[PDB]
């Protein structure tokens, strides 16, 4: 079930591939901006690219099979890149939000109050992420989306071998 | 079960690689070897057409694979449909002619009738072809093949024709090569080369508009598009004649077969994007090349800026989405294969004998020569599109295919009418007043030349037995049309809504 | 505006009810055709004239040229099936009914012939198409 | 000594780099990557250009090799990954042949003639057709003609090029490849002349005598190979992406 | 001071085992492998992290796992006792997943590390945490 109700709602378009990404499939993420406003509006205006940067054309750089997807770095796309659109980290929230399950859309960041314009989404329980990630998130459609981005191949580190991209990223009304 | 196109594909290049283990020198037995190689490939491929091809059957035929390259999932695959057989039957025709009117080479026979074999095998691997990256390979085949007959049996500037020709087919085949990178990496699990599964491949539109450039530049390069026409005039004018066939009445046609097979069929949303442009750019390619062909002294520049003119009524029959425009582009195909090949032969024949090149100095040539002048006459009033031939039927079906096109309205569908029109206004301008220039009036001649100095019994028969074919079309354009009329419907079926 | 932007139109649903009840066309209809507009009289000439064209095909029967039968069928069918419409849509209402009746009729028979057709039966062709002979026949009765 | 230093420095050195740009150099990989993507585009651009306007064949196989270098170092540039490495052999492999071949019909040629400049290499098909056929059919490979054994290997190194999203490392290869046709093609036209008076008399009195000699077997040993290694290019990169 | 930005999700915590070197250590994954050899070259993947859980090093920031002779006193004294094992640390098994938290006497002591053009990489009397992950021996071919 959601842990709380949905304000804002985005959404990505993934393509996978090499060099350039076929689309197979639609991910939407419902935003619980009434417990966290910063975090989501921070990921609806990059989802959107209302400022300037966005989510499109970023890479989701980082697969753990049966753990984690993880992307959100337009910069170098690594995982050493990304800026938020008050800065480049801002403060952490509150942790009040729980890693409740598959489909739960978090933030990646180095440290405390290190949160960034990188995410991950959760394929599992994950109950050691409470009180270090802020859960801003969860995945409403496109889950069998998300386990086939989990499923792709990697190298030696945790980058998938074909490019999971995201084409398109932005808001869907209701 | 039996591999008949990988057979007609490797036999005339095999047997042509065994010309070498002959110690005889002259050229009989050479030219005659070779006469036998393509008549037993002609045989050939007439023997798969009627007992294997199937002109009712939309789909692909005779179909061979064998896996070749694991990395590139790279089959040399082979099939045919109706798309294919005619400009096979088209390819193994002129090209076993172009074998028998080149029997007068004397000099480095061997090696010229090596290569006639290998641009045999060429043209008929690329025509037949189900594999991208094979398609290509078959295309980058002539590049040394026409370099070595224009640069060791061309014209006077045969050598600057020659580099043109070789660089400007690299410069395209280079953007064929991107294109075909581009369409073979799109798969999301792995690379494929198959026509038969891109043919289902949907793209975002911004990369199909790519794709379609990529190939589209290639496709303009070989089929003369203004105004990457340029490296024809000079290459064309300055080529053995027997060449000459294959280039104005095969090469020109692959960059049209290219383009239904790949532009056309695999990315119909970029082609219904580009065509509306590419009406425009025919109609003005027919304007301009039949106004060029008159500022023209050279007699063969003036028939090479002729065949550009008549590309402009396929690249017309293309842009025009309909099943009648496309078989128009066909027979308009068929049509120039039949008649640029026999103009360019005549006008080397009689070169042969009158050794003059411009046309304001070449008067009564129709006294001691009075049977080219009559192979002349009548190859200009096929190109005339003079009713009879099978000119006049493939503008007059491409004519209809724009009128009957839905997806132009009224004013661009007149002021296209239009402008081909004036295309046939200028047709004759400059053709009869080249036979004015080339037959007519009086001059003093040899009595040398009174006597076996017209054309002798294997020109006649060239000339009568690609003219024939142009009389059966003119008269019953279906010979040609009942080959594809399924396979085209085939091809517009995914421009409609579904 | 200049030209089309979108994929071509394809067939376009008849509004009088002329089309297979499940399905809600034709078969023998083909899409690309172009259909000259001319209004009640010129698609009621038309009718007649391509029925009678239709008429015309026992030639075209035989074990060797089945394929140019269903070529002409199709033809000829989707230009009378949109020109049957059309001259429904303008009749008066009262003679509607026997018009949908003739043409609905009209159209089981051209699926019929190319049903035979289909499967090179040349017997079942040729009753199929005696069946649409006296059809057209009263097509050309109606509507001379 | 000079197509030994053709063939075997560039495959130690290119060894040596490869080992010393993956192994203790990964961590900087944004840096060394620009180095090779300029040290390359220059290359082929600088190699290519030059290689048009040379009279001497040793100094034009000399800017065709710096040029050909700039192929093999997109196979380090694209990295392990998308093939790669196994990209660099299975042209080098076609490299050292069609290099061997073109040095070795250099070396009898030179030998039996006694000079080096090209205009004295006209007319050589009416004396020595073999000699021609060979030394044509090793400068074409040397140019990615299609049936010959630079052609695959272009579209070798390409293929993984261009699925790394390295677009304009492989628009700049396949240009400079289009201008590496008319070197390749101008020794060819001075081959198949046929004019008695553009032909230098050094090749006038041209002796090829009644033996084999050891370059023929060594030559023979490679002319057949870079024409008939065209359908073996799947034996080949089986052994090449096997390494690691 | 000259901390990279490197976003990645934490580890599951622990009970440490503290030692008499002051090292800490615990076994979130037991490897069924070869116990880490002597003198031997072996490929880890590791997350360090400095006190208050701000990572400023990561072997999958360069993409592949770090190879270093272990055994040998090639690395700080923390990560060899952690990974080698010895006074009471058992050693680490091909595939085991092992937190350490290394004292500034075991680490890189009182003197700050990696200085240059006005900062440095690691600060004086730092606690560092590393979650090790043993990968395997080093071999000459991938598979
Ligand atoms: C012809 C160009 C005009 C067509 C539309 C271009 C457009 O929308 O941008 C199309 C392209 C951008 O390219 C886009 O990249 C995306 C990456 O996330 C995806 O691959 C898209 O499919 C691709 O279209 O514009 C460019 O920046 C490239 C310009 C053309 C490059 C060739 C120069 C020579
Ligand atoms: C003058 C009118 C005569 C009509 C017949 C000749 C057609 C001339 C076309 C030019 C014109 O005026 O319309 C110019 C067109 C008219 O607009 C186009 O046509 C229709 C509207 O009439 C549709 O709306 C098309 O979608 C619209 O793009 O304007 C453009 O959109 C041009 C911008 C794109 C130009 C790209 C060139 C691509 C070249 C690739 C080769
Ligand atoms: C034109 C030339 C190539 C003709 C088409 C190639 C297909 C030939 C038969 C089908 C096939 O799978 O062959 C497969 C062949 C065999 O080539 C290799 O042979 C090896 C045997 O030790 C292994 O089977 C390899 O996997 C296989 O690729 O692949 C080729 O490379 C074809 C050319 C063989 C060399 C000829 C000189
Ligand atoms: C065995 C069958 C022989 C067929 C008749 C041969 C006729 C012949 O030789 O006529 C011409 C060759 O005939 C043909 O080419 C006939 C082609 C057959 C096509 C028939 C169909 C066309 C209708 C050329 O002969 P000539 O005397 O005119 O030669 C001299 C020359 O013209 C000037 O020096
Ligand atoms: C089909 C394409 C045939 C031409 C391309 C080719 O294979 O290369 C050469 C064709 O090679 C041959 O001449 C054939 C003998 C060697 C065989 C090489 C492969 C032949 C074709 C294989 C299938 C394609 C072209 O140059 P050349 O050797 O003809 O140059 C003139 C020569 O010096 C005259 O002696
Ligand atoms: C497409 C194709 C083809 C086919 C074709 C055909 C199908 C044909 C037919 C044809 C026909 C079915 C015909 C009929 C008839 C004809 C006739 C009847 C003729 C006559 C003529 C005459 C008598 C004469 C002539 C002349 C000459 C020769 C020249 C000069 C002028 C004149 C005109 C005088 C081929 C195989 C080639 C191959 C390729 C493709």
């Amino acid at each position: 079930p959601l842990q709380s109700k949905v304000t804002n709602k985005v959404y990505f378009d993934i393509s996978i591939g090499n060099p350039v990404g076929k689309l197979v499939g639609r991910v939407v993420i419902g935003l619980f901006g009434d417990d966290v406003p910063q975090t989501a509006e921070n990921f609806r205006a990059l989802c959107t690219g209302e400022k300037g940067f966005g989510y499109k054309g970023s890479a989701f750089h980082r697969v753990i099979k049966d753990f984690m997807i993880q992307g959100g770095d337009f910069d170098k796309g690594n995982g050493t890149g990304g800026k938020s659109i008050y800065g480049r980290t801002f403060k952490d929230e509150n942790f009040n939000l729980t890693h409740t399950g598959p489909g739960t859309v978090s933030m990646a960041n180095a440290g405390p109050n290190t949160n960034g314009s990188q995410f991950f989404i959760c394929t599992v329980k994950t109950p050691w992420l409470d009180n270090r990630h802020v859960v801003f998130g969860q995945v409403l459609e496109g889950m069998d989306i998300v386990k086939l981005i989990e499923s792709s191949e990697t190298d030696r580190g945790d980058r998938p071998k074909k490019r999971v991209v995201i084409s398109e990223c932005g808001e869907l009304p209701a | 079960s039996f591999p008949w196109l990988t057979t007609i594909v490797v036999l005339p290049i095999f047997a042509g690689s065994l010309i070498f283990l002959f110690p005889h020198r002259g050229n009989k037995v050479i030219r005659w070897y070779t006469i036998c190689i393509s008549m037993i490939e002609l045989l050939l491929m007439t023997y798969v057409f009627f007992y294997h091809f199937q002109p009712d059957d939309p789909l692909i035929q005779l179909v061979e694979d064998y896996k070749w390259i694991n990395f590139f999932d790279f089959h040399w695959r082979l099939g045919i449909d109706g798309l294919s057989i005619g400009p096979i039957l088209l390819t193994g025709f002129i090209t076993t002619l172009a074998t028998l009117a080149a029997w007068p080479v004397t000099r480095n026979s061997q090696l010229f009738h090596f290569l006639m074999l290998a641009m045999y095998s060429a043209q008929i691997g690329l025509f037949s072809s189900r594999d991208l990256l094979l398609f290509f390979i078959m295309w980058e085949l002539e590049l040394i093949p026409v370099y070595l007959l224009l640069s060791m049996w061309g014209g006077k500037k045969r050598l600057y024709s020659a580099t043109k020709f070789i660089l400007y087919t690299a410069g395209g085949s280079i953007f064929l090569l991107m294109g075909v990178l581009g369409v073979g990496l799109y798969g999301s699990n792995e690379p494929t080369l198959n026509l038969e599964t891109l043919v289902n491949q949907s793209y975002p539109v911004a990369l199909e508009i790519i794709f379609y450039i990529g190939f589209f530049i290639a496709f303009a390069v070989k089929l003369p598009i203004i105004p990457l026409h340029t490296w024809l005039p000079d290459t064309h004018g300055e080529a053995h004649y027997s060449t000459c066939m294959l280039l104005a009445g095969i090469l020109l046609k692959m960059g049209a077969y290219g383009l239904v097979r790949i532009n056309m069929e695999l990315l119909p949303h970029a082609h219904s994007i580009f065509s509306p442009w590419l009406m425009i750019i025919g109609t003005m390619q027919i304007i301009y090349a039949a106004s060029t062909s008159p500022g023209q002294r050279n007699l063969k520049k003036r028939i090479a800026y002729s065949s550009v003119s008549h590309m402009g009524f396929i690249i017309i029959g293309i842009s025009s989405i309909t099943d009648t425009g496309l078989n128009g582009a066909i027979l308009q195909i068929i049509s120039h294969g039949f008649i640029g090949a026999a103009l360019f032969f005549l006008a080397g024949t009689s070169y042969d004998r009158i050794r003059l090149v411009y046309l304001d100095e070449m008067g009564g040539i129709a006294i001691p020569m009075p049977k080219i002048f009559t192979l002349f006459s009548s190859f200009s009033m096929a190109s005339l599109a003079l009713p009879g031939m099978s000119g006049f039927i493939a503008e007059l079906i491409v004519f209809f295919g724009l009128i009957t096109s839905q997806k132009y309205l009224l004013i661009p569908k007149l002021l296209i009418t239009f402008g081909m029109a004036i295309g046939m206004i200028l047709t004759p301008i400059y053709l009869l007043s080249m036979s004015r220039q080339m037959f007519y009036g009086y001059k003093l001649f040899n009595i040398s030349n009174s006597s076996f100095f017209d054309s002798g019994p294997r020109e006649l028969f060239v000339s009568t037995s690609i003219f024939l074919p142009v009389i059966g079309i003119g008269v019953y354009p279906d010979l040609v049309l009942s080959l594809s009329v399924e396979k085209v419907e085939a091809i517009l079926s995914n421009y409609f809504y579904r | 505006q200049l030209w089309l932007d979108g994929p071509l139109p394809g067939l376009r649903p008849a509004e009088n009810k002329i089309g297979n009840e499940e399905t809600g066309t034709r078969t023998f209809l083909k899409k690309g055709i172009y259909m000259a507009n001319i209004g009640t009289k010129g698609s009621a000439l038309r009718l007649r004239k391509y029925a009678f064209d239709l008429l015309a095909m026992e030639d075209l029967i035989g074990q060797d040229t089945l394929n140019y039968v269903r070529r002409y069928l199709r033809f000829k069918g989707t230009f009378m099936y949109y020109d049957f419409d059309k001259v429904i849509s303008a009749a008066p209402v009262a003679d509607k009914p026997p018009l949908t009746n003739l043409a609905n009729r009209l159209f089981d028979n051209f699926e019929k012939l190319q049903e035979a057709v289909k499967l090179k039966d040349v017997p079942l062709t040729r009753s199929c198409y005696d069946d649409t002979a006296v059809t057209l026949q009263e097509v050309m009765n109606r509507m001379a | 000594v000079v197509a030994f230093l053709s063939v075997t420095s560039k495959v130690a050195a290119s060894a040596s780099a490869t080992r010393i740009f993956d192994i203790p150099f990964y961590f900087s990989s944004n840096e060394w990557h620009l180095l090779l993507e300029i040290l390359a585009i220059l290359s082929m651009i600088l190699g290519n250009l030059i290689a048009i306007t040379q009279t001497s064949m040793k100094r034009m196989l000399a800017y065709s090799s710096i040029g050909q270098i700039g192929y093999v170092i997109i196979g380090i540039i694209v990295g392990d990954s998308n093939d790669g490495y196994a990209s660099m052999i299975t042209y080098m492999l076609f490299y050292i042949s069609m290099n061997l071949g073109t040095f070795a019909c250099i070396v009898l040629f030179g030998l039996r003639t006694g000079t080096d400049n090209i205009r004295d290499y006209a007319g050589l098909y009416t004396k020595d057709p073999f000699l021609a056929l060979s030394l044509a059919l090793c400068l074409l490979s040397l140019g990615g003609l299609p049936p010959l054994a630079g052609f695959f290997g272009k579209i070798y190194l390409f293929w993984c090029g261009w699925q790394a999203g390295l677009y304009f490392l492989v628009l700049i290869g396949l240009l400079t490849s289009v201008l590496s046709i008319y070197y390749y093609l101008k020794i060819i036209k001075l081959l198949m002349t046929g004019r008695n008076q553009e032909i230098t008399p050094h090749v006038r009195n041209y002796r090829r005598s009644p033996l084999r000699s050891k370059n023929s077997i060594e030559f023979s040993m490679i002319v057949c190979v870079i024409a008939s290694t065209i359908p073996g290019i799947s034996m080949n990169p089986i052994i090449t992406i096997a390494q690691d | 001071l000259r901390v990279e930005y490197y976003a990645t999700t934490a580890e599951p915590s622990c009970e440490l085992n503290l030692v008499r070197s002051g090292l800490g250590y615990c076994d979130l994954v037991v490897g069924s492998g070869v116990p880490a050899p002597y003198n031997t070259l072996i490929n880890v993947h590791y997350t360090a992290r400095f006190s208050d859980e701000t990572v400023f090093d990561s072997s999958y920031k360069r993409g592949r796992p770090l190879t270093m002779r272990i055994g040998v006193g090639k690395v700080i004294k923390g990560l060899d006792q952690g990974i080698f094992g010895g006074d009471g640390v058992p050693p680490m098994q091909v595939g085991g997943k092992r937190k350490l938290r290394i004292p500034p006497h075991l680490g890189y002591g009182p003197e700050p590390a990696g200085c240059f053009s006005g900062d440095c990489n690691v600060p004086a009397n730092a606690t560092l945490l590393y979650d090790v992950t043993f990968m395997g021996v080093y071999s000459g071919n991938r598979a």
